[PDB]
């Protein structure tokens, strides 16, 4: 179809980030169709944790 | 994840102690069923497309305008995109019934899955009817003790996704 | 991405307004940069593919 | 554990488990009995492990219990033991799920820049760990004394 | 369609339709009529083209309708040649739409997971669209026989 | 995006149905008007400076504080993305006439546009003041027929900002 | 060419050219003899436009070719005239291609850095390619004057 | 193999191996006697695996020796039975190795394009493993059969 | 890449000359050859795989060890490259067809083919010899007047490579 | 980020208006503040380490269940991400503090902090109480004058975070 | 990569053959020797930072330019690196002991590692030396027994990159 919008919280744990690392822990960001399934499954094994989907365009 | 050992790590890290005679006991049951998941994991690895290929073949002979125009599974694409999701879930139901534990169900599953059928307009309730479908066709490959185990798991996809 | 300055003629408009109204991040530039029909012209037409 | 490593292997390539890994998971299964007995023992004799593993980083460190030592004083002391029993119980830990990831989740991650902000000095850390390895080695069976020594050694590997 | 590849390109590069764009849709919109007709003498003869190319089909590989075979017993021999109707409607669809993107999105992207789901042979699809294109491509005109036979040649690719 | 041809093919292939006399009627008519859309294409393609130059020039006479200081188009940065935003409205509104459907006017341009805007402080009835400029010199340009066309998608983006 | 970019944009895709890019390729060679005729027609009047377009913009800017302009003198308005000429030369390239690819990468890329080395001014040069359009779609037929017009518009476009 | 896959686990992390990965190294060596024993008798009755794992193929699927199957004729027939033998070939190595990683390098990568390239229908390819899994799993004892079918259905899954 | 109508604009524009009756000739003779050239393309594009199989098939008979225990094409991902090359060679060799020049060829597959066959070990003769056989299968299909045109294109990668 | 000198630039800027008798002396005002900024910079920056063990052994101390089982700062992970937190305080309150400006803190600290640490379940006042501990320790060490200023910002901090 | 098992797998597979009595003589010496490999590799993973001191202390004694100005390990940066760089080969020693094999020091160490020290500056010599003070380090630690197979790879070490 098109566009999501989706919200998402990585958290780390692996290792303790130097850098401020905010952008890379909670964002909200335009994902296509055609790359959710990858994103999400991404976004599910680095242990983030989904806030919310919607659909924006479509 | 955690699986139930790291389950029972937590639930004694979180409050200090060490292990008691409970945290040991249900170490052992772990151990008890291992065996029989690891037999129940191979067999659904091992006719892990035949139970797709059944359970969608069920799933669409009780809702035949799923697979019609007009249908949410009614395109090759579409229809793809349905049999991938039932891979996905048996794949990770039989993660968590050799793990015994829910969590990577609601890790690396429920996570944002709910939301994103929602958003798509993805039948809920023919969702759950090809889960149901799955549960069936395996439950008569894998034997009565490992089908008991495997349901707890698909029923908790079933009920995370209603 | 291009290993030199563009000019601004050749560059992006849209996913530059894209980046500072934040609707998408630097990875999803760089990602639009790439798809761009000025990458495939330079970086992957006259080069074989390995 | 061995089994949450084996199924992280098998989705990272979204495949179901090899022969390999279920192989794995068995031999780990059929070790549980030993690996429940040897936590049980470590846990029974937790508090002479602990006493006996401080006595032995003081007598070859007086300095941290010296005056102006990070040690010092009786406060200090119970917290320098109460650490060495926080590892106790993650090498017990470790040793049910078969392998240091609780140890590395718990103990491990961030170790060094918590015993910076403390001013504790990690070979002090290395050489307790290695008292606590010694003292607990001592109590159980060579074979399962190997197996235990691997994660005390892990542990000071991983404070090293 | 031709309009939509062109303003999709446009739009990428973030430009107007250059000459060479307007040329390709002004020469599609000028064949318009053309295209209209072909779809309307494809539509109108649907099932004598579904009857004929389902026999030549079965009579090229009869494994398929012999028992054992995909397509064994009317059920089956039906659900093919309502798949063989799909195709034609889509090859009505990118006729009009001067490209082959409504039978991409709509019977290509995924007809490999979706046919072997279904345990159907690709060859014998391959075969069927050839039989299609055979039927139908007999009763257009030349230049028209040529047009929707491109359309059957990309199907025909995709399957396999 | 879809135009008006692929939009023809999406109801039908909804509906299942092969082309009806009403769908060959809807694909005659877009056919028809095709030399006249690429017309208006080209001529708009040619003049597009042009026109962006005469309709922020009238939007700005009749809104001089816009440029001045104090206002949402004043400085050099906020003058050129204003008048970046008109040559996208141009260019859009120039695809929707060709597709002969407004899909890509949603798609790409509206959607998020309006928030965006009032997040940012920018005023949306100058907006609409500038996209009726463009409008008038446009139709002036493009003679009566391509501009009957061309107040179509003109008019969608306006009332689609509100 | 035409034939260049339907190939680019299949390669990029690792794919054979569609039937859509394979109709609009027919449609470009189909029209082959037409583009010829006009190109050549283009030709037999180089010097003709040339001229005229060189009268039309020094009569609208004689301060470019009164003392102090920027073609003052026999060399600098022979200058001039030389890059009418490279622009009328590349937009028979351009007719011949079917597109404008030709004119856009050795006239257009970087011709605002090159006329800004040479303080040449941009206005000139818009109005210049103006006149050669006026005086060329002069002498071509109708419907040719109309497809010589969508170059020189784009090549208009570009200088500004 | 395990060592190897326990060896390319730490390397990725840059790390000596944990006393997990020891732990499973050391209960693969552990078991290589059987898996050894397991091998040679895999390997001593080839020959009647093979045969008779043909003859259940083509009884069941009979299709592929019938006219306009791929293993129809003597020598395509043979083929087959080669393939069936390389296959076998794979398990013994896949036993040895303790994994399936010389399955995946030498009989796993690019099986589906090279069947395909092939005109073999994977359905049959699927149903002779399973063929080959009943023989050989026949003539071991039960602790081996679990694990020579794990091999032969990760082979299957593979095909699949 | 260079096309034959951008071979003869290059070899006008090098040296500052208008199109002369030489070079309308040319682009006369590519026009004339243009239909032929789109229905070669549209037959190998439709049967891509089947010249594949064939060439594969027939290479394999004439040089079995190289499918057999020890061969450069023996392992299933070593035959799949293989047949990815064969892939790679009629797809670009049906580029440089439809163009009427052999400037792809040259660009996007020769250049450092036979550095990279040398590094991997690839037997760069037999790969030759896979050419060839994609000639005679392709021939057969084209017809005569396609299959003087594709095998120039073959013949010119056959000689490139040995 | 934004200056002090910077915030009268704009907003003399958004006036039109060159700078007046206030604008200049506010400059003056700052101008005259920069060098004692500087030399509390200098001494926290010598100091920073020294400052975040002293506040967070006064938070833990204040608060010992936070580092004990249950704790949101029980592991060495989670201790190690708390006294990383304060660094991060104590380092843009110092960028703050020489700009004369909560810009940076707003930009680049607070923006989505109190929803992150609600998603991930840090106790936001805890984090304040930490933050006012880094307040008194820094004040103690930067003097008078300049601990005033120093914990303007510190206050911000802990007023966007409560 | 490779280990004895895969080796032997590997040289069976380029014949296409099947085990053979010397085939499983080697696994049979290779599965005999696993556990003293494991048990010595378990040896050097507790004791690799102390190896490390020692050789890197002893290395340091023997060539003290090496660590004075203008040596090529004297800043803490090169320092580093070189403590860093034994720390690697102690540890691709170690596994090719585990491996049995010493293929992946090939493959993952010595390919390519004299081209990369000649450009760095760094001098192979010192280079081999570090390794043989390792070697000398590690063999007391592991016991003559396994110090043998150690000393197989760490020589095998030294002689590729001399
Ligand atoms: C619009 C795009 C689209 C397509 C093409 C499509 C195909 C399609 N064909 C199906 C059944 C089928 N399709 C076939 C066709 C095969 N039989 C022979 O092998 C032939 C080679 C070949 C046909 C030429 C058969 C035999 C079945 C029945 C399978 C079964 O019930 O086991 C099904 C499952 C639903 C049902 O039972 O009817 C789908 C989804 N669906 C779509 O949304
Ligand atoms: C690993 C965990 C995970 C899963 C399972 C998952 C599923 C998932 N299914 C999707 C779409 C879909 N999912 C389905 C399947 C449903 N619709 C049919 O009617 C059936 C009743 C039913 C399946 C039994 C369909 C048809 C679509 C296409 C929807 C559309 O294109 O509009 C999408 C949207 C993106 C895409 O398909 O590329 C996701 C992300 N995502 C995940 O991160
Ligand atoms: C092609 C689809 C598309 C659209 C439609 C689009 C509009 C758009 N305009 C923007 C900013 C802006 N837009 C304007 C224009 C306004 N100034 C007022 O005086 C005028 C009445 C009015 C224009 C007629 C201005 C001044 C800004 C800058 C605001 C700022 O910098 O804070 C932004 C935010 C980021 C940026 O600076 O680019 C977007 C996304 N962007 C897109 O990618
Ligand atoms: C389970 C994970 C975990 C660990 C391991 C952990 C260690 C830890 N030890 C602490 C105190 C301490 N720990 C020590 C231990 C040192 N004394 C000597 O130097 C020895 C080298 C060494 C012990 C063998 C000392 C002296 C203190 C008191 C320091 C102080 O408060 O000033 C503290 C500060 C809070 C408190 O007093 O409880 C932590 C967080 N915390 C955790 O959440
Ligand atoms: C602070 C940043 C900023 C600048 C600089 C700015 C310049 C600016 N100059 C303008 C008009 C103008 N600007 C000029 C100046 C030019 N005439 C000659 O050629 C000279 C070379 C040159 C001046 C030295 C002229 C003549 C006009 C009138 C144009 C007209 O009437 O159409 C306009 C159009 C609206 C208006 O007149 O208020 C702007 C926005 N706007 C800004 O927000
Ligand atoms: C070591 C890994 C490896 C494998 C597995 C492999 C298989 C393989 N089988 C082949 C032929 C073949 N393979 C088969 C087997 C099929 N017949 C039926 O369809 C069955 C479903 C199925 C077997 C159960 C047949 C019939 C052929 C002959 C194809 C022909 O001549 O057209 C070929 C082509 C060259 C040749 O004839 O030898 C290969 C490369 N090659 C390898 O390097
Ligand atoms: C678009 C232009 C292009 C080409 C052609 C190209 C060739 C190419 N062939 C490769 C491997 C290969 N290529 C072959 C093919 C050979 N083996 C047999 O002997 C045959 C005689 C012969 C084919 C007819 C084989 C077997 C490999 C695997 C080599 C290996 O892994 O050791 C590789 C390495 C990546 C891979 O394994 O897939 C490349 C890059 N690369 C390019 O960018
Ligand atoms: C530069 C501005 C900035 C801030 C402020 C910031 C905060 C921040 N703290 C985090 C985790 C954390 N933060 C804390 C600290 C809190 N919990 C304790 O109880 C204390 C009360 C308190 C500190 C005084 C803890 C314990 C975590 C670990 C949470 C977890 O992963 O379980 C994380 C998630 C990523 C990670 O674990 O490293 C962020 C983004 N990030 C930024 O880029
Ligand atoms: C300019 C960059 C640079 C530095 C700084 C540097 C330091 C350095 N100090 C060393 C030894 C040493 N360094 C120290 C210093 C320590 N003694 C006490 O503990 C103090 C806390 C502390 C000094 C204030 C000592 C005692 C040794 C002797 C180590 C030994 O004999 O085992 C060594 C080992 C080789 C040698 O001794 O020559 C180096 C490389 N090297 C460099 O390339």
């Amino acid at each position: 179809t098109r566009l999501f919008k989706v919200t998402a919280l990585i958290p780390s744990y692996k290792k303790v980030r130097g850098g401020r690392e905010l952008q890379n822990t909670y964002f909200t960001k335009l994902v296509e169709y055609d790359r959710w399934f990858a994103e999400q499954q991404r976004i599910q094994k680095q242990g983030g944790k989904i806030l919310s989907v919607k659909m924006v365009a479509g | 994840m955690q699986d139930a050992i790291t389950s029972v790590i937590n639930t004694y890290d979180v409050q200090g102690k060490y292990f008691d005679t409970s945290a040991f006991d249900k170490l052992k049951a772990y151990y008890a069923t291992g065996e029989l998941r690891v037999r129940a994991a191979g067999t659904i690895s091992a006719n892990a497309a035949t139970i797709i290929k059944e359970a969608s073949a069920k799933l669409f002979s009780n809702q035949p305008d799923l697979v019609r125009p007009g249908g949410n599974a009614y395109t090759t694409r579409r229809y793809a995109a349905c049999v991938r999701d039932m891979d996905y879930f048996l794949r990770y139901a039989t993660y968590a019934m050799l793990a015994g534990d829910t969590s990577i169900l609601d890790e690396r599953v429920l996570n944002g899955l709910k939301e994103t059928y929602n958003s798509l307009g993805v039948p809920i309730s023919s969702t759950v009817q090809g889960i149901q479908a799955m549960k069936e066709v395996t439950g008569s490959l894998v034997g009565s003790g490992a089908a008991k185990e495997m349901g707890v798991y698909f029923d908790y996809l079933s009920s995370g996704l209603s | 991405v291009f290993e030199r300055d563009v000019p601004d003629y050749q560059r992006l408009s849209y996913p530059e307004s894209r980046l500072k109204n934040g609707e998408i991040s630097m990875r999803e530039f760089i990602r639009q940069l790439a798809e761009s029909d000025l990458y495939r012209k330079q970086f992957y037409e006259p080069y074989p593919n390995t | 554990s061995v089994v949450t490593k084996a199924i992280v292997s098998a989705d990272a390539e979204a495949r179901y488990l090899s022969p390999g890994e279920l192989d794995r998971i068995r031999g780990f299964v059929s070790s549980g009995e030993r690996r429940l007995r040897v936590a049980q023992t470590l846990t029974e004799s937790r508090e002479r492990i602990i006493k006996q593993a401080g006595d032995q980083l003081f007598q070859k460190r007086p300095d941290l219990v010296s005056p102006g030592g990070n040690a010092y004083g009786a406060e200090r002391t119970a917290s320098c033991l109460r650490d060495l029993d926080y590892y106790l119980r993650l090498v017990t830990f470790g040793i049910v799920a078969g392998d240091v990831t609780p140890i590395e989740e718990i103990g491990v991650i961030g170790v060094k820049e918590m015993y910076r902000n403390l001013e504790v000095p990690l070979p002090g850390m290395v050489e307790a760990v290695k008292a606590m390895k010694s003292v607990a080695t001592g109590l159980l069976s060579g074979d399962d004394s190997a197996e235990v020594g691997y994660y005390f050694d892990y542990l000071a590997g991983a404070l090293a």
